DNA sequence: GTATTGATATAAGTAAAAATGCATAAT
DNA sequence: ATTATGCATTTCCGACAATATCAATAC
RNA sequence: GAAA
């Protein structure tokens, strides 16, 4: 019963509305039926599957992944419920010590009590979904790593009790060794019960050999002298698993929501009904939810949840035509397109003799590793395009719901990871707004400009545009006629699926006599033209940098990449005079792809192998040379820097204050914290991270640390993994490379949120990529009016200013390290107190000790008596003697210094409301 | 007639690149006299001989004087010691070219292309009479290529298409310690395996006193090693070094399948054989458990087993009829 | 005796050394 | 005190990334 | 594969 059909049937808005309402009421059951979880999904489906095998005689290869999994299941249960009554008997006394095996019963005592709390059924099915999930994943061929399913089991039975206590609940986590060996046991007795049948030939008899086959096996490989546990799966798995019943085996448990959204209240409260979503994506970090929590509990992220309810609240639908034509591709077989195309096994050329040269040998070993890397990555290319045409077939004709999270940065994105819109461009094209708004005088122009984008020619002029457009409307018509079986024109385009959409939106316009009138679900995208450089440009009031990034008004839309083309093209014209071949073969193989990405990542901290990879990855379509083109694209790199480090300077300067102060903040010590004893020595730890906060009142933790990668005994062997739930220092590399690009990025998703949440205000349809934003055809000048307004609003401050400020706030009583030579007379003092603090002391004082009596110190000028403050200001200590002095940072043995962070650079006179009609700030 | 560099000339050099080189003539003659070359090679002034990684020179400079080959080649690529060699040793039957000896194309251009270094093809019922290779592989990251030229010996494709070419080689006392190590020893791997399975390898001699307990006392007895003192060789900051033959021998398996079940035997170098094979595929414990008869092969741990059981064990592996593809062996990396 | 953290070897061409991309730390 | 020396822009999607054996210590 |  089609339901989009429906809707654009009704005439009326009222029974719109009516039907509208009367979906909304019946679609509940629907809802709670796709949110039922996986366990009892899986159960129910595998016994439904088993008792029609079992009624219809004896069928087994038809249905044979399901069967199988349920005969399994019922025949590997029983292993499950004795270990855990031994579980129980060797735990119910708890008397003895060193009891059983050393290794068995110590184990045991571990890992027991973790496992009488879930059902034996639910972990039976949860590893065998873990196993079935994780499949040629990790460079295996035809399996998993040991270390990634042990822990992919034991978290996936960690996450289901954190589920069914809070259920009940309307206890903080489970270690990682622990982890491990609940899964490494489940494994095991998965292993040691999985059969499958197959039939091989006898080499001397050269006639089938019938027999049963485990269907998980253990074994390990190397890669360059290096161990690797993995675990295989059989071939007559395989061939069932990659099949077209792979969705029937492993239903998908977030799906495309029928009702609304339930709103953002709480950062635990949103998205769906009855599963519980966090609003971050913590990868593994307990500061960030801290600080979340502390967020939530002041109540300052409330735009936070206006934007994120604003982007949740859009509806959507599955296109038809784009649907049934992508049907068609898939089921022909041929590779179309960027669907590699349906090949059974893998072809190996002949081997040469074995006493040929040894470079031929290595020859062809190089070979056969590069098809059987080929051979895989087309058939996980296919599964994922199979995977979500068949998610849009489930969802044919009906009405959709995009709930959003954010990660640390800030950032948005849909909670359904499988099919949604963040997609490649068949999952962009497959995608449709269900609400259907007039064209009015504006959404013909719009919607040309958007297939003139579509078609890769977005820098020109919109005149040009449009004039593009408006010439190729023959091939428009043939394309939205007969996009198989005919010119395929549409294909051109570097968004084929996207274009073809638009095709088809635009014949159905120009086949009336009025396109005013005309109801269009195609979302129309306007973005930003090098965002980061924006955002770099605004920070420093850089009058160049406005002008060249399309911020200060102009009749044509510049482009950077293009320009900077341009420059390393006549200074390799410049290189010419000197000729050397190597400049000469690439002297005018420049491409602004190449100078895009390099230009793109330069302001964000790229280093020289960086660069060169980038440059590579793209120069290796033009195929310039050979793959040891490295040294070519070494000696673009070095001129392209060159280039881009004459262009940007402003940008480098904010880049440069900004990496400083991470260094100074990972390079600190905090008073209280750090007042215990460490005893290692003179290296105090460095627990600090730099966090700070967006003009939204999000605050933003750097999760970078230091992990520590140990051998965990475990059932099937030892694992070397680490332990996320511990402390460790900072990674002072990491903090610092990922600052600058991770303030610009929260910026961007600050701004995204400020424009979504104005839009919902103003009562438009508001889907984002990030940088980009979608809309109806005939909104997009509100659209456009409203990002200026935002841009504006949120850089009519100093961000960069308010960003110092609260770094000074939050580090008020910090230590640094320094080492200044005591032939300078301060520095000097500074060893003499430490000398006379020690006799003081009565010992040989540490820095520990000094720190610790800097912050007692501190602690009698703050207390309410006078008294003790008097006497705290008279007590001078190594630190205080310091505070007044800053120019010894330049002026041996180390000292504590105090955290004091750099002076901004100077900002340029530029008035950001210029952009307020800036034609192509976003296109 | 041949002059030998001295300790002076040898000092001049900058860069070793971690490789140590000996000096003395008195030890030289006691190693050449300890492997009697004399009596092999009936026709010494028909001798073609190959030197890789020469260095200072002084050995081979010593073996012209000795037995007079027919043809003598020097083979160094490196700067300072190419230069070296060609300022003291020009105008003198030996043979210096800058070339590498680590490139496999390197053999090819020398001697099937620039048609400069050809050697004399025989049967392999006997040692190649009338070729021998000598090389100096002492640097320790340098031992992959040891590792694959014991490969070669068992492909008969880099040299040994010739014949039974028998090899002079220096190498890190590590090395020959774990390339000389038998069954039982904590030691053994698979580069043991390897030499027990190619070649028939002898230490001739060593550098150092203490690092022979590495090695069997019975193996030590029957060799009789000669031993010299660190002050003998140049470059003092490194490890001892250690002399051994090689010499190639006649061999009846497969040599993909006996490389794939020693390899995925013996990474379980300490685990009985009861459950070690269920790494080699699916359902390898019961097929070896019934096609294995034997009552100490059940409990004997790879690094117990010898050649004829792994080749026993190879064999069985060929007849499995549910046997994995060797081929499919390595991961997606790249 | 049992128990424990650290050192060492694995494979073997996408070398190691010497000379660099480059900053940070160290023996 | 310049020598070694680990690492190479950020984020998300399942998006990763070694294991075995031993050799003295500690209890 | 998606974005800076
Ligand atoms: O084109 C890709 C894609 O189909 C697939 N693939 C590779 N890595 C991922 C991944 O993390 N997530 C998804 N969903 N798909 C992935 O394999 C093809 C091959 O990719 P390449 O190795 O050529 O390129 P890569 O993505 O590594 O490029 P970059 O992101 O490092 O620039």
């Amino acid at each position: 019963i089609n339901f989009f059909e429906i809707y654009n049937s009704l005439p009326t808005l009222e029974e719109k509305k009516a039907f509208e309402s009367a979906l909304n009421i019946f679609n509940q059951d629907r809802q709670k039926v796709l949110e039922n979880r996986a366990t009892e999904a899986a159960r129910e489906r595998w016994k439904h599957d088993f008792e029609e095998a079992k009624a219809r005689g004896d069928i087994s290869i038809e249905k044979n992944l399901n069967v199988k999994l349920w005969k399994w299941y019922n025949e590997m249960l029983p292993l499950v419920k004795e270990e855990i009554n031994h579980c129980r008997s060797l735990l119910s006394e708890k008397l003895s010590d060193k009891k059983g095996l050393n290794k068995v019963d110590t184990n045991r005592l571990g890992y027991g009590p973790y496992l009488t709390l879930i059902d034996p059924g639910k972990m039976c099915v949860i590893t065998i979904l873990e196993l079935l999930k994780l499949n040629s994943t990790g460079g295996v061929i035809e399996g998993m790593r040991t270390a990634r399913a042990v822990i992919s089991v034991g978290k996936a039975i960690e996450m289901e009790f954190r589920s069914e206590q809070v259920l009940k609940s309307e206890k903080i986590l489970w270690p990682q060794s622990i982890r491990a060996r609940i899964g490494s046991v489940l494994i095991s007795m998965l292993i040691q019960v999985a059969k499958v049948s197959v039939q091989g030939v006898d080499p001397v008899t050269k006639a089938k050999v019938h027999g049963e086959a485990p269907a998980f096996a253990h074994g390990y490989q190397y890669h360059n002298g290096s161990k690797l546990g993995v675990l295989k799966i059989h071939k007559t798995l395989i061939r069932q698993l990659n099949g077209e019943r792979l969705i029937a085996s492993v239903q998908p448990q977030l799906l495309p929501m029928l009702v609304e959204p339930k709103p953002w209240v709480n950062w635990r409260s949103g998205g769906y009904h009855y599963t519980q979503s966090t609003l971050l994506r913590t990868k593994d970090s307990p500061e960030q939810v801290a600080y979340l929590k502390a967020a939530s509990d002041n109540g300052d992220i409330d735009r936070v949840y206006d934007g994120l309810n604003v982007l949740g609240r859009t509806p959507w639908t599955v296109n038809r035509k784009v649907f049934d034509v992508v049907s068609q591709v898939w089921n022909k077989g041929e590779g179309f397109l960027d669907i590699p195309g349906a090949q059974d096994e893998m072809v190996l050329p002949p081997a040469p003799p074995k006493n040929s040269d040894p470079s031929i040998l290595r020859a062809w070993k190089l070979q056969v590793k590069t098809i059987a890397n080929k051979f895989s990555s087309d058939r996980s290319n296919r599964c994922d395009t199979n995977y979500k045409l068949e998610i849009a077939r489930a969802f044919l004709g009906e009405k959709l719901y995009f709930p959003h999270n954010l990660d640390f940065r800030g950032r948005a994105y849909p909670l359904s990871p499988h099919f949604n819109h963040l997609g490649n461009d068949m999952s962009r094209g497959l995608l449709i707004f269900w609400h259907g708004k007039k064209l009015g005088p504006s959404g013909l122009k719009w919607l040309k400009i958007h297939l003139s984008n579509l078609f890769g020619f977005d820098k020109l002029p919109l005149k040009d545009r449009v004039a593009f457009t408006e010439s190729h409307l023959q091939d428009i018509k043939d394309s939205a006629e007969n996009p198989l079986t005919g010119d395929r024109w549409w294909t051109t385009a570097d968004k084929p699926w996207q274009a073809l959409a638009t095709c088809f939106e635009l014949n159905e316009v120009m086949k009336m006599d009025n396109p005013e009138e005309f109801i269009s679900h195609q979302p129309v995208h306007q973005d930003g033209t090098c965002n980061g450089l924006q955002h770099y440009a605004a920070l420093g009031g850089d009058v160049e940098g406005a002008t060249q990034v399309n911020l200060v008004p102009s009749d044509k839309p510049q482009d950077v990449y293009a320009h900077v083309a341009r420059l390393v093209q006549k200074r390799l014209e410049i290189a010419a005079e000197k000729g050397d071949e190597n400049a000469k073969i690439l002297k005018d193989k420049i491409t602004r792809k190449v100078v895009k990405q390099t230009v793109m990542t330069n302001v964000y901290g790229v280093t020289y192998v960086g660069a060169t990879f980038q440059i590579a990855k793209q120069l290796s379509p033009i195929f310039d040379d050979r793959k040891e083109s490295l040294d070519f694209s070494k000696y673009l790199t070095k001129h392209v820097f060159s280039a881009i480090r004459e262009l940007f300077h402003s940008a480098h300067l904010i880049q440069d204050w900004l990496g400083e102060s991470a260094k100074r903040i990972s390079k600190s010590i905090r008073l209280d914290v750090d007042e215990k004893s460490f005893k290692n020595g003179n290296k105090p730890d460095f627990m600090s991270s730099v966090i700070w906060t967006t003009p939204l009142g999000l605050p933003i933790v750097q999760p970078y640390r230091e992990e520590s990668k140990k051998q965990v005994e475990t059932n099937l062997q030892t694992v070397f993994i680490s332990d996320p739930f511990a402390v460790n220092p900072v990674n002072a590399r990491r903090q610092k490379a990922g600052l600058p690009p991770n303030f610009i990025h929260s910026l961007d998703a600050s701004h995204m949120l400020l424009s979504a949440a104005e839009c919902g205000k103003q009562g438009l349809d508001f889907a984002s990529v990030h940088d980009s934003y979608w809309t109806h055809a005939s909104d997009i000048d509100t659209m456009n009016v409203v990002l200026r307004e935002q841009f504006i609003k949120l850089h009519e401050v100093d961000l960069v200013l308010r960003l110092k400020e609260e770094f000074d706030q939050r580090y008020k009583n910090y230590v640094k390290i320094g080492k200044l030579k005591r032939s300078t007379d301060l520095a000097q003092k500074i060893i003499r107190i430490r000398k006379d603090l020690s006799r003081k002391l009565g010992r040989s004082t540490t820095l520990a000790d000094e720190i610790y009596f800097e912050k007692k110190r501190q602690e009698l000028l703050n207390s309410p008596l006078i008294e003790d403050r008097n006497v705290g200001e008279k007590m001078v200590t190594t630190v205080s003697l310091f505070e007044d002095i800053t120019d010894l940072d330049a002026l041996g043995m180390s000292v504590l210094l105090p955290l004091r962070l750099p002076e901004i650079p100077p900002k340029g006179d530029f008035d950001v409301t210029v952009l307020r009609n800036s034609q192509y700030f976003f296109s | 007639s041949v002059p030998i560099p001295g300790i002076k000339d040898i000092s001049k050099l900058k860069f070793f690149y971690g490789f140590k080189y000996l000096w003395n003539p008195t030890v030289y003659n006691k190693i050449f006299d300890k492997l009697d070359l004399t009596k092999t090679y009936k026709h010494p002034e028909e001798l073609k001989v190959l030197d890789l990684y020469p260095g200072v020179g002084i050995q081979s400079a010593i073996f012209y004087n000795k037995y007079c080959p027919r043809q003598y080649s020097l083979l160094e690529k490196r700067s300072s010691l190419y230069k070296f060699l060609n300022a003291k040793f020009e105008g003198s039957p030996l043979q210096i070219l800058k070339r590498d000896p680590y490139d496999w194309s390197t053999y090819s251009n020398l001697i099937d292309e620039e048609r400069i270094f050809v050697p004399e093809v025989q049967s392999s019922d006997h040692i190649n009479d009338k070729f021998l290779t000598v090389a100096n592989v002492t640097g320790e990251g340098s031992e992959g290529l040891i590792m694959q030229w014991l490969s070669c010996i068992g492909n008969k494709n880099w040299l040994y298409r010739f014949g039974k070419v028998k090899m002079l080689l220096w190498m890190p006392s590590t090395t020959a310690r774990k390339l000389l190590a038998r069954p039982g020893m904590h030691s053994r791997s698979k580069c043991s395996v390897v030499r027990e399975a190619f070649t028939d390898t002898k230490l001739i001699a060593i550098s150092d006193a203490n690092e022979l307990k590495g090695f069997d006392s019975q193996c030590i007895e029957e060799w009789d090693p000669i031993l010299f003192s660190a002050a003998e060789i140049w470059p003092t900051k490194g490890k001892p070094i250690a002399l051994v033959e090689m010499d190639p021998i006649d061999f009846d398996f497969d040599v993909d399948n006996w490389d794939y079940v020693t390899r995925h035997l013996m990474i379980l170098k300490r685990t009985p054989l009861n459950t070690v094979m269920d790494s080699l595929g699916h359902g390898g414990q019961q097929y070896f458990n019934s096609r294995i008869t034997d009552k100490d092969l059940l409990k004997k741990c790879p690094i117990d087993l010898t050649n004829d059981e792994f080749i026993y064990l190879t064999k069985l592996f060929m007849e499995w009829p549910f046997k994995p593809d060797i081929l499919m062996d390595f991961v997606d990396m790249y």
